């Protein structure tokens, strides 16, 4: 509506996002710029010390692609929106101006949000791998107006001690995990040896699952259950239980 | 035609006008003109070349309009605008070649190319806008079936011919009387030479005349006549009409007398010059009819006395002439002239590119044998390709 | 540059536009770009210099803007905006005066007068708007280093040289074998001629060859070529090459044979005419290569056996010709031509206020020393003079 | 151009600076720049090779980007980035070599391949960084139109000739006088001969000139300009004029006399170096005279006497030498030198797929023909060429 | 010296960094050596001799900064600083061309030209950076 442009006929399904598609139908540079970082600011991979991590664009990092967004925005503040009735044009570009004369507040809080979330990463022991969920977080996008309204310039950054507590939790978690697995294939691969045929491998395994303390069991699917079956079937002893067992 | 047309009108006036710094309110009808094309050539396909040497060149569009608010343009909506602009100037460009080195027998007026044939669907219409130039603007106002005129300056409608006939000769070619003429281009030199200089002819006067057929109507002609011809008025060795043997040719010029100049149409009068020279004006004609005299001098010096005896051999022979230069003219159909280029882009192109000899133009394109032989199929292909060429030039 | 020829075209169009009883819709666009250019130099004192005769005149900018109350224009309005339009128009047209008399040799398409240079100032690039004309269309594609074009009717690309070549001489001049010509122009007449008619020739051939080299690239030339080279076609004295005598040449024309003109680009051979006369294209040369052949005539009728014969005195000496006129063209670079008034503007400007010499241009303005030495600083300052002349044209 | 020479410049500080260990503040900007480059070619389909045998290649783009957040840089991080800068870089390689490959007479300086003309489209602009090179920089400056010059060790700007003049001869060629020159690459060797010795000149001395015109202007060069030409210093047997005999040359050298060298641009006088040995200076030039003297020594010892008689018959002749080499000079225009690899690069890479010879440049991309007709639109061309090949070598 | 190379030195990679498209973190440093540049130029009155046919020629630096807060330079961005790059490089070449022209017996390692001079001063000292020539 800023541009004149007549509103996108979005299909769903379709392999690009709206802004992707919004981004080749936009001449202006500043707002397509904009599109352009929006529709390229996945994550990215890299191993730090073993552990998978998904980390930012350095532009999020420090910061600076936010001026790129009040770039953007404040265009469209000088848009004509042609045929927009002028009192919601007014609202609608003073909003977007709301949002645009806090630069420098939404600088620090992008810089903020991300050196939090790279410190409190550094605690992180498990691999993070990114799937999409069954079910979500819900995020109200009010919430998001607040934190860019109402955040100011004092920094805050985990405690040391927080930061040991997380990290302390993540590695006991991590621990336990592979312990119980340990446990699991060891008396899953014994009783095959000892040929325990009417042994049932789906008490090991809700065993293993209650063991790692945050299943509730009863709302495990059962194909879900046969196959952590058959992956820890598939795993090698850990050395001292093999070696008590032999 | 007038689609491509448009195209091209719309991208010189977005090169003309989209520039940094001036006002938005210089540019608003064109941004709008020039968002149009966009929305309507967006999500097309188009192929061009594939003959002779002309390269095979896909076109896809997808731009986004311009829709940035301003009060002067600034770079980036220039970078912009050029970006798009130098895309759709290649493909216009391209188009036009490849409407340019095609023609047919059948519907020569109608689209060759794939591309403009596409480019004539209903859905295209509108891009269509300011059609002014003379060449789009006959376009149109021959699809409405009304007079189209192109105004020429030296139009080229006379096919080159170097030609001599005589009416009197015999194997010596030593007392001959008869007419050599080159009409060429715009242009038009005649003379009329008689060996005796009209000692035996009745009242001593020989009659000359020369009928030149155009090959279309020429209307609102300026035409400068002068007595003589230069081009006839040396000593030449002429070849035989057979080409056997030479003959030779040794003018004395006098001037030409009871000099008629006759414009006609449909072989009525249609305007009529006696003893005027200098500029005249022809209306409307399809043929000229040029009749001079050679009067012998009923009085002459004793030098003008010797170079005319009253039998063989004549060494001297006595020649009138008559120059007639079309500087300006309008025609329906379309020619060559010396202001314009359409023909030689249309030559320049087919040469350039190998363009295989087809069936309705000669070999080269050689402007000679097309005007010969102007044929209606021939006249609709070469406006067609004229207009092309006239488009093709807006932007290149 | 494009701030001096927006300046001017804004000009152009409120006399144009700004007349009694129009529309005020039929100017709002065109009183915006007035007002803006108002604005733009209000509060700017430029001066245009004392070269030569030139005064010394200083201009100040204190002008209201145009009003817009008016629904149609009306005479208190019109002679409002005449005022102002004068009073701009007079300095457009002093600084276009400034900047033609000026050039360099370091950088002869900069701007040279200091109102110019002050023009290209930022600040002044809110005046700019549509750049239409062919001259500032050039001058923006040049900046850009894209394809530029200028198309010339009649292009005086042909340095004047009336020059011979005797190939074959002796102390009398009684036996000569040789080419002269004429190079005018858009035009060249070259002539071989042989006295002894090639009677000794190894075939009774005499071949001669004719090359022009042109200072610029020309595409798109429409040429006429026609078999006889009239100017040299008529009994003639002439100087010998050291002008210590005078020889006596009596042409006799025979048809030239073998025909073969050549355009050539970079010496490979871009288009070739064997025996072609009439209108011809050359799509891309810069050089012209005309062969033609003296064959005696293997049958002669007495009168002509008796025009050659075998052996020494030659009376008659034959003589082939060839005439090529460039009708039009389009070269990369500018050029006189027989339909602008560039070049005239320029020279009138100089003359009129006495410019001394400078370091780039002939003592004259004078075209056969500037197109003979058409070095890139030239070409450079010719056409930052000739486009501000197009510009003063548009006022002046 | 500059995505491509951008492309290739984030591949080459890619493979310098994505090294196993360094500190990722070393690499931060390079990788957010590698990071972008895969961004923008992602989703990209590219097609190169349809010339000659350069083999049709497809290429698509769907790699992962690199990380952001660790502090120094380990094995599995250059592991992951090396299989994207291998894909990469040979695509690279194969859009330079299929622009390589191919010419335009239009327009040279364009993109001339689908890849090329792909990247300039605007959406690749953003992979654009740092233009650093020498042949980036001046094509950057070019498009502009802004002064900028090439620097060349030892340029090519003289193309092979080894001639020789005659002012005196007859058929036996026993007594001759006149110059022989080999003009190639960046040196002149000149040498007047006289067989007589100057015995019968006017004072005793006889003047030899020598002119090279350069087909471009040579700014702030270094010559050295030595005495003696030791290419024309021993004894020759040389063909005639015409092939049909050969004469024989048996110098013996006498010191040049009155050394003058004058290096002029447009005809007129920018540097003169009169009786100057060694290392000289050149500011800006297009034209090279030479002026030199044979003077006989007053004086003689017997030897010396007996060399030189005072008739013939001449078996010892003088000859006076000279010898200019440009050790390096800056021209606005590219050209082949000592140093660079750009002429090789382009001959290579179009004699190993067998290229057909185009409309723009010689066969087999012949230098000595090249710098002959060096025009315009080959100037185009081979800037093309060789900025795509300057690209090239960065990475293979 | 060290002043006058760092101005040319800046000014040569302002012409081949700030370039239509680039990333502003391919150009941050360069854009903070450039504003430094222009911080300390600006307000400074300059004059180039008349040695010669040389022209005597004044040069005013009053600049902007260039700007930050772009993701990637745009056309309006590259203008500006073309704008500002070309009067620098012109009164940096005239300077480079003033003391090439110049020649004293004694203290001839010492700068000859007044512009040069005054930029051998402590309040340059600050354009100077990475001399690797
Ligand atoms: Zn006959
Ligand atoms: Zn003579
Ligand atoms: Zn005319
Ligand atoms: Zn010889």
């Amino acid at each position: 509506p800023a541009f004149g442009m007549q509103r996108m006929h979005y299909r769903n399904g379709d392999p690009q996002t709206p802004f992707q598609i919004a981004e080749q139908q936009i001449q202006n540079f500043q707002v397509a710029n904009w599109l352009h970082f929006v529709n390229n600011n996945q994550f990215r991979q890299v191993v730090i010390d073993g552990v998978l991590n998904q980390v930012l664009n350095d532009n999020i990092r420090n910061g600076h692609v936010v001026n790129q967004l009040m770039e953007a925005l404040m265009q469209l503040s000088r848009q004509q929106f042609p045929t927009m009735p002028v009192d919601y044009k007014r609202s609608i570009q003073r909003g977007i101006l709301l949002l645009s004369n806090r630069l420098g507040q939404l600088v620090d809080l992008t810089r903020l949000l991300a050196y939090n979330y790279e410190t409190l990463m550094a605690c992180i022991t498990m691999n993070m791998q990114h799937v999409q969920t069954l079910t979500t977080e819900k995020l109200q996008l009010t919430s998001v107006t607040s934190l860019c309204m109402l955040i100011g310039n004092a920094t805050v950054i985990p405690s040391p001690q927080t930061l040991f507590h997380y990290y302390n939790v993540n590695v006991n978690f991590h621990s336990n995990y592979n312990e119980r697995i340990n446990d699991a294939v060891a008396i899953i691969t014994a009783a095959n040896r000892l040929n325990l045929y009417q042994k049932k491998m789906k008490s090991i395994v809700e065993d293993f699952l209650k063991r790692l303390q945050i299943f509730d069991i009863s709302r495990v699917p059962d194909d879900q259950m046969y196959r952590l079956r058959d992956r820890l079937r598939l795993l090698p002893v850990e050395i001292r239980r093999l070696d008590i067992f032999n | 035609m007038d689609v491509l047309y448009s195209l091209s009108k719309t991208l010189k006036d977005a090169r003309d006008k989209i520039v940094e710094g001036t006002l938005y309110s210089n540019v608003s009808d064109l941004i709008q003109q020039f968002n149009q094309m966009i929305i309507t050539m967006n999500g097309n396909e188009f192929q061009t070349g594939g003959i002779g040497n002309l390269p095979i060149r896909n076109w896809n569009f997808d731009f986004g309009l311009l829709g940035t608010t301003l009060l002067n343009l600034d770079a980036n909506y220039v970078e912009t605008a050029r970006n798009t602009i130098d895309y759709f100037v290649d493909f216009v460009d391209n188009v036009c070649m490849d409407e340019m080195v095609r023609e047919s027998q059948r519907n020569g007026i109608a689209p060759q190319s794939d591309s403009l044939r596409k480019l004539s669907g209903i859905k295209f219409k509108r891009i269509n806008f300011d059609n002014s130039s003379e060449y789009i603007e006959n376009w149109n106002l021959q699809n409405r079936r009304q007079r189209t005129g192109f105004t020429f300056h030296k139009p080229n409608i006379f096919p080159y011919s170097a030609s001599f006939t005589l009416n009197r000769s015999q194997p010596a070619h030593d007392n001959l009387m008869g007419t050599m003429w080159l009409n060429a281009g715009s242009e038009i030199q005649v003379a009329g030479f008689d060996y005796s200089c009209a000692i035996n002819a009745p009242a001593n006067i020989q009659q000359f005349e020369h009928i030149v057929q155009l090959r279309r109507v020429l209307t609102t002609a300026t035409i400068t006549l002068l007595p003589d011809a230069e081009r006839f008025s040396f000593p030449r060795v002429i070849n035989s009409a057979d080409g056997a043997t030479t003959w030779y040719f040794n003018p004395v010029i006098l001037r030409p007398n009871n000099v008629e100049v006759e414009f006609l149409l449909n072989g009525q009068i249609i305007n009529t010059y006696q003893a005027r020279f200098g500029t005249i004006i022809a209306r409307n004609f399809d043929t000229i009819r040029l009749s001079f005299q050679l009067m012998r001098p009923p009085n002459m010096t004793p030098a003008v006395a010797a170079l005319f005896p009253n039998a063989q051999p004549f060494e001297h022979h006595a020649t009138v002439g008559l120059t007639l230069r079309i500087e300006s003219a309008v025609c329906e159909s379309v020619l060559a002239d010396a202001s314009k280029t359409m023909l030689a882009n249309v030559t320049s192109v087919r040469q350039e590119y190998a363009i295989p000899v087809g069936p309705v133009f000669p070999p080269g394109m050689n402007w000679t044998d097309l005007i010969t032989n102007y044929s209606p199929s021939r006249e609709d292909n070469l406006q067609r390709v004229f207009t092309v060429a006239s488009i093709r030039s807006m932007l290149v």
